[PDB]
């Protein structure tokens, strides 16, 4: 149970972290 | 996006490379920096990390004294050998042990001078060596595994 | 005893993570 | 101790197809 | 029972091949499990069962030779500083679960070494411990790391007493060779069934062998038989089964610094990726590979 | 400064290094599992410096072998830590070892003309191995110690020159302080040195040779 | 005028060969230095131990050390040994299957190696079990207070003839 | 001493590894790549 | 559009930026790791041994083992000391000079270095030789019948102000 | 058999081999002292052998270690000779180093382009003191105990890392155990991987820029 | 007899190496198998016979188990650091003495870019620094005897 | 401890080697090699 | 005297730091040499030369003042198993060189630590010691290899009994600080010279300081000194001075068999060196090298 | 102890010839 | 322990002229 | 004495049998 949530979530957080800085990095004219 | 480079065919240096079958760092993606630089550190830190993760998860254990005396209850290498354990503890004849023992590295070493006799890298290509490696697979897992159990059902894996 | 959980759950993430950055960093596998 | 190894073996087998599967998305939403 | 162990054994109940002394006298063999929580937090109540399974519907040999139940006992060895929980640290739901277990110590200082006796098969089947983890943080002698724990769990009347007279519920051989003239059932002082048995055909020595009842015969009468062959069965329907655990004494800081840690991997391979995304678009432009 | 670089640049000629390493790319056929050598690798770096690190505190005597493992698991700062991961890795070297020779075998990298490279690959895992077993007993506790007192007899089954070669692994006649000495010289001194020959010469002739091509 | 190939690979024999002979004279004290020194063994063995490699006393032994004699000790080679009014004979506690020392058991008048279920005799003979010879016999000499012990040269005193450690 | 996580993992990752080895294989059976053989 | 020099650099330093956090933090451990722990000073030092790194005895010590005490004993620091009716303070016995041991001399009433002829005083300063400072003094008192020392925090007792050594 | 030389030929390219190393040639300003170098070489070589023939007997422990080279000296098969060479070669290879330092200087080989080859040179001159300065002290005796006991407070001079630095050689506060330990991995573990290292440079430079020129 | 490869000065390739000071293994006595070969294992040999015949007539001493309670009379490195020890116990200032003893390797380090000031190889075409080298030759040799003699006659020999 | 023998075999080899050196340098300096500086 | 330092100190005339127990009376330093051979064969009788120079000319003070010549004695610690030389072993001419030396062990199952008493050191200046060396095949004790030799030699009266009392060959200092109103040279019970010496100008003591004649005053009258001023001088001309040594305990073996490795090699090179020869000549033929 | 001389006198003779055999084999020095 | 010194000087310095005479003998002889 | 007599007849002796070998070998067309 909230090993599953804390698997679900730290990796849905890191996904999000890497979209993310990817379209956000974007933005920026860097990627 | 995708780097790549085609093989130049006209070269006849490549050309004598791949003759041998070995020309294949001629072309495809950059080694440097896409693969070195920039995955390897990925492939670094992250097994690093597991293995650094497990070493804090589950501590090294350290035993008791040993005891020249005393005889443990359960006594067992590591789990890599645990095929040559068994074969070793399961064969009457001593010398028999040792030499099967033996024949595991010898046996490897020959397999390239055995399949040889073609060129084909292909395990689809090549479904007699498939065969024999899935059985030697097979074999040692099932090695493996009856090291852990009793001797009587070592040849059976205690289920039949 | 919570923190425990979230310490293995940070091993599977990063092996999981680490196959992930793999895959993408050169495109397929 | 076998529920364990059996939990272990599932997890390392299949933790791969969860790190593939977000691979392979992070590899749809930038364009491949 | 557990507490013949201490009687006989007081030093420590086991053996340095790692044997549990319980063996010594139980001599039949049957599972016995454990569980434990792979890590613990110092200062910190959990639970640990011992599982000692028996056929429920199965009944055993009394002392007398009536058909009775049978009970559990068991002998849990814990790590340095790990000790039975006081009573006020252990929440509602574990109390329920412990029920009437009276854990006592295998000796003075010597709290880790809990032991746990005759209990009532039918509901003791699995015996539940409530254990309190120490504290390296004020006691010099403990530390973290992983530990091992011991566990002897039994079912069933033993085989052997403390004195070294055998029970009733072992088998009982021939005493030696010759042809058996008595099934004889004879009895005295104390109470309840006795037999008498005799063998001879020639020998060296002329006296009987009495076999207290309780497990059965399966001979007749009239067979010039040897010394050892059986002629009663085995009654014993329980046994002594051993097992070894693990348990980690973890800290809470190691494993947050763990966290953090993989963390920064994790970040530190994004940004890997992300940065290898650029120069594929700088390749892709000025092709120069 | 004057610039430092083509002062570096004059002697050791960088830009050629520079040139052949940008020369080299890696065909499409090549996955994931092309790395295992390289995790195999990495393994054994970890090994290296923690081991060396445990050579600080270790000390390969019957009287003081345990207590210093104790030492390092209790006092040492993070000797908990650096002993459990020279464990891991050293169970994880041996296992990415047998999935870099799966991938090998099953892509038949190993025919003409890769075959000193297989047959020395053979070769570093059974050094491999040895580092483990040899690492094994070093703690001198029970399981180390019944470990090593078993297998040190099997070598005398051979007919002539069996009780020799059991004697020169165990020191003597029996397993004891001799055989900790032994071990540990192997552990620490011969299996490193031995293991980066041997890993020498598989690195020169794949980076000699490259990769073998696709399925 | 000038030598050829026959020549030439006779004066390779000669003068590699002179020095694969400096080469093997280096090689022989190394070769020696590797080999473990003998165990000072100024007759057939001697001394027994106790657990600590100290020294054994019948004056302690004999006296208060059993009401039901046999117990472990420091043997020949190092190997564990059994001693059981002294016996004349003493027997390797090292199983002869894979080498596990053997408990004894009393009970039931056999040695028992719990690591494959092999056992033996009250003399040290496999009465069943894996293991394939039998546990070996020494000399045992109440010489002093303290016990010597040599190897067993003669036939073996259970199966009448030659044993199989000597 | 038999250690059920650490078995765990060698059971686990060898059989995922085998079975992607083989489908590796199979897609360049195929969908051969250049020079494929 | 393609982003240029400016940018590239600027990923590098963000992207290597981290890697090298990760580093450091691999290192940390590390670098602690070769320090060696502390030496369990649970208040400020305290029992002295012998030469075979026992424990000392003033049951043994007053009793019988001087008729003009002053006897080497290991100090703080495994350092050797020397105690000279018990004396109320400790003198370091290694030179000040490169560290060799001082022998002590009562014809003279001085500790006399052998290794360059430096010499001190009663008390363990110096009055002459290539020594600079003075021999290191340290707290002893005879609690239970072992002695205990610790630090001379206190100003010195022979030239009025501040030590050297703390 | 089918020539296995040819077999070996095509995979290990012998033959370019052969043709790299035929195609160097020693000019005539090359004089006998130019074997310098390579003595010092030879030396270590016999360092290396001895050395590890010592660590199968030798035990680092303050309890053990003047037995254990009792044990060498008197009871090991040739133990005297092989600790013997390893004793007189320890310092002629760093007698023989000097000499090749008088050598490199009187022939100004260390100038442009052979500096790093100089400056790595010097490294290993540093390297080779410590090997001698840290097996000194192994064998546990006054003398060897005494020469330690007196170096390992010098770096304290240093303002601030002086003490640290100390501590780090020796292990603690004073000499003892830890400080054997230390030196020990050191003298069989650290220095000869770095000795290797800066071996390897110092040879590939050299191989690389060849002899410096006539005088 | 003897021998000889003259450069070939109509290559280039040679040229450019020696205008760099490189190019000196590329003419003389061919160094296989003549050197390598042949004079080479004469010299391994004989190196090894001088050790081996001195470690025979004048084996290795085991002196007498540490004391840390008592400090020997006559307490020395060996030989090879007496300049060092020298300077070390001389100089009252101990951080000079420290400075001073890592100034050696430091020093030595700095020798290649002090003297690219020209291009001499000859020692008699650099007297400046022969001088200097002889210098420092005579004072490192001074102060390793002065070592073994007492600190006052360290700074004379005891000559005068 | 001194060693007079060792110490004797140190100093006579750093002057016959000193000297051989100078004296090779001398010999090339009276009649330079091909290409001699 | 040597036997005053086995009187003094029994168990060894050698303390843990290497210093020999004369220096702790006799306070002088004057040089002592050795000559030992490098090496020796075992059961080997050899020559083993402690030499003890002064100047002959120069006489020293006698216990009661008179100027008389000086003594020699020694200790020579040689390794474990060497000892001084059976009487049937010396032969002639070393008998010959040692003259009337009556060498002592220092205590029991100590014959390597021997000791020479009192000699005229007008005639023995160089004490020639006849030692046997022991032989590895018949002793496990003893070994081939190299091991130190001790060596303390003296001349000249010591300073200090084994009492306390101090001797009249050393020097007297001012007993306290005042003006010296005695050169007084008052006797009594015994015999001989003796001098009277007082000082005061106020202090915290009213006693005075003996000095037994033979060192020679250079004090006149009237002072007012301190408490260690020179009020005599140093009449000591003698004084003793140690050294260690070395000696290896050599096997013909293995000397042997080093000579014959040692041939082997100078053959190699010499074939090494032809061989080139023969190339050198193959070489100048078919041009291509 | 003529034995012990020779194994000195071998010494001098092996350095001696090694310097030998090195100035003959390559040709002076 | 002097005189042992400067003899072990004088013949590692002088041994080395010895056998630069005998290298220059053998050379003559062979007609370099 | 006994030493110099045994340096110079060892010296002589091998520089006996490098010149034996020398034109000895010679002799027989081998050199
Ligand atoms: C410590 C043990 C080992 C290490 C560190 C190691 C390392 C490597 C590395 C880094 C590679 C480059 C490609 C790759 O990583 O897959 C490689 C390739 C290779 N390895 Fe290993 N290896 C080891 C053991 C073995 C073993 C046990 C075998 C065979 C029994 C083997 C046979 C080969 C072969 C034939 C190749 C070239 C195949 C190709 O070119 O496709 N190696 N090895
Ligand atoms: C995505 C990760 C990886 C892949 C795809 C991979 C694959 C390969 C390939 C294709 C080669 C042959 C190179 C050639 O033929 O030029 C190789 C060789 C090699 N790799 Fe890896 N590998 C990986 C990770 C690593 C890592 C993490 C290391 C860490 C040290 C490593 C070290 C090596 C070494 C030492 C060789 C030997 C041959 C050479 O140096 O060129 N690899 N690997
Ligand atoms: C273990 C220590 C050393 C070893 C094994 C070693 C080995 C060698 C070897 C074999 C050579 C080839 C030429 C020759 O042998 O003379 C050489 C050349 C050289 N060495 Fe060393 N050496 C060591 C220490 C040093 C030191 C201490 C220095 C300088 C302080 C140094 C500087 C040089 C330089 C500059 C060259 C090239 C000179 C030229 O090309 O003429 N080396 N070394």
């Amino acid at each position: 149970m909230l090993a599953i949530v804390a698997y679900i979530g730290f990796l849905a957080l890191f996904t999000g972290i890497a979209a993310g800085l990817l379209f956000g990095l974007r933005s920026a004219k860097i990627l | 996006m995708a780097t790549h480079k085609k093989p130049d065919l006209s070269d006849p240096t490549l050309r004598a490379k791949l003759a041998k079958g070995m020309g294949h760092n001629y072309y495809g993606e950059p080694a440097w920096p896409n693969d070195l630089l920039y995955v390897f550190p990925i492939v670094i830190m992250g097994s690093f990390a597991c293995i650094v993760a497990l070493a804090v998860l589950d501590p090294a254990m350290t035993g008791e004294p040993a005891n020249p005396f005393a005889t443990p209850l359960e006594i067992l290498p590591e789990w890599y050998l645990y095929p040559v354990f068994q074969i070793l503890r399961s064969l009457p004849n001593k010398l028999l042990g040792v030499l099967a023992m033996a024949s595991v590295p010898l046996g490897l070493i020959l397999v390239p001078f055995i399949e040889n006799v073609n060129k084909f890298q292909n395990p689809f290509r090549r479904p007699v060596a498939t065969t024999v490696f899935l059985f030697g697979t097979l074999v040692t897992l099932w090695l493996g595994i009856g090291a852990a159990l009793p001797l009587d059902k070592s040849l059976t894996l205690g289920l039949f | 005893m919570a923190i425990l959980t979230l310490g293995w759950v940070s091993l599977l993430v990063v092996f999981t993570w680490s196959i992930a950055m793999v895959v993408w960093g050169r495109n397929g596998l | 101790m076998s529920g364990e190894l059996l939990n272990a073996a599932l997890l390392s087998f299949g933790l791969i197809f969860v790190g593939w599967a977000l691979g392979a998305l992070l590899l749809k939403i930038q364009g491949a | 029972y557990p507490f013949w162990a201490q009687q006989t054994y007081p030093e420590t109940p086991r053996e340095p091949t790692g044997r549990i002394v319980c063996a010594n006298c139980h001599l039949a063999a049957k599972p016995t499990e454990v569980e434990v929580p792979q890590s613990v937090l110092p200062d910190t109540v959990f639970k640990a069962v011992v599982k000692i399974p028996y056929d429920t519907s199965v009944q055993q040999v009394g002392a007398d030779g009536s058909k009775v139940g049978l009970n559990v006992g068991a002998v849990l060895m814990l790590p340095e500083g790990f000790k039975i929980a006081p009573e006020d640290r252990i929440p509602e739901e574990l109390k329920e679960e412990i029920g009437d277990v009276y854990f006592q110590p295998y000796g003075e200082d010597k709290d880790n070494i809990v032991i746990v006796g005759p209990l009532p098969g039918e509901q003791y089947q699995e015996i539940v411990f409530p254990v309190l983890s120490p504290n390296p943080a004020n006691d010099k002698n403990i530390h973290f790391g992983k530990y091992s724990v011991h566990v002897g769990g039994n079912r069933g009347r033993g085989q052997v007493y403390p004195t070294g007279e055998k029970s009733n519920n072992n088998l009982y051989s021939a005493a030696a060779t010759g042809t058996i003239s008595k099934i004889a059932k004879q009895e005295g002082e104390d109470g309840s069934v006795k037999y008498l048995v005799d063998i001879k055909t020639e020998s060296g020595e002329v006296v009987s062998d009495t076999i207290p009842a309780g497990p059965e015969l399966i001979v007749s009468e009239g067979q010039a038989v040897t010394a050892g062959d059986a002629l009663t069965n085995n009654p014993n329907v329980g046994g002594f089964g051993q097992l070894d655990a693990e348990i980690v004494l973890q800290d809470a800081n190691r494993v947050g610094w763990l966290i953090a840690f993989v963390a920064l991997v994790m970040l530190a391979q994004v940004m890997l990726v992300l940065k290898k995304k650029q120069v594929e678009k700088v390749q892709a432009a000025e092709m120069n590979f | 400064m004057a610039n430092v670089y083509d002062w570096f640049e004059e002697r050791l000629e960088i830009q050629a290094i520079a040139e052949d390493v940008t020369s080299k790319y890696v065909p499409p056929h090549v996955n994931i599992f092309y790395c295992l050598g390289g995790i195999t690798l990495v393994c054994f770096l970890i090994q290296f410096a923690t081991g060396f690190a445990m050579t600080f505190y270790y000390k390969p005597t019957v009287a003081e072998a345990y207590s210093s493992v104790q030492y390092i698991m209790n006092e040492v700062n993070f000797g908990w830590l650096i002993r459990s991961i020279h464990r891991w890795s050293a169970s994880m070297m041996v296992l990415m070892m047998i999935l870099h020779v799966f991938r090998v075998y099953l892509t038949g990298g190993f025919k003409k003309p890769r075959e000193l490279t297989w047959v020395s690959g053979v070769i570093l895992a059974v050094i491999t191995v040895s580092f483990g077993v040899t690492g094994y007993s070093l703690p001198w506790d029970q399981v180390g110690y019944w470990a090593v007192k078993i297998v040190s007899g099997v070598p005398e089954a051979i007919p002539v020159v069996g009780v020799l070669i059991s004697d020169l692994l165990r020191g003597g006649s029996s397993v004891g302080q001799a055989t900790l000495t032994r071990y540990y010289s192997a552990h620490t001194f011969v299996l490193p040195w031995l293991i980066a020959v041997f890993m020498l010469f598989h690195f020169l002739m794949i980076r000699k040779q490259g990769i073998s091509g696709p399925l | 005028d000038v030598p050829d190939m026959g020549r030439r690979q006779f004066m390779n024999l000669l003068t590699f060969g002179t020095v694969t002979g400096v080469a093997l004279g280096a090689l022989y004290p190394v070769v020696n230095y590797f080999i473990p020194p003998a165990a000072g063994g100024a007759g057939g063995g001697t001394t027994a131990k106790d657990e600590l490699g100290n020294d054994v006393s019948v004056s302690k032994f004999l006296e208060s050390h059993n009401v039901g004699d046999r117990t472990l000790v420091q043997g020949l080679k190092g190997d564990p040994t059994y001693i059981v009014a002294i016996t004349d004979y003493g027997i390797n506690a090292v199983c002869t299957h894979l080498g596990c020392v053997v408990p004894w058991n009393a009970a039931e008048n056999k040695f028992k190696c719990p690591c494959h279920g092999s056992q033996y005799d009250a003399t040290g003979k496999v009465v069943r079990g894996p293991a394939p010879k039998s546990l070996a016999l020494s000399h045992a000499k109440t010489e002093n207070d303290k016990i010597v012990l040599t190897s067993w040269t003669e036939t073996d005193f259970r199966t009448g003839e030659e044993p199989w450690w000597s | 001493m038999v250690e059920p996580l650490l078995s765990g993992i060698v059971l686990g990752l060898i059989v995922v590894t085998l079975a992607g080895l083989f489908y590796a294989a199979y897609k360049q059976y195929k969908r051969p790549n250049e020079l494929g053989g």
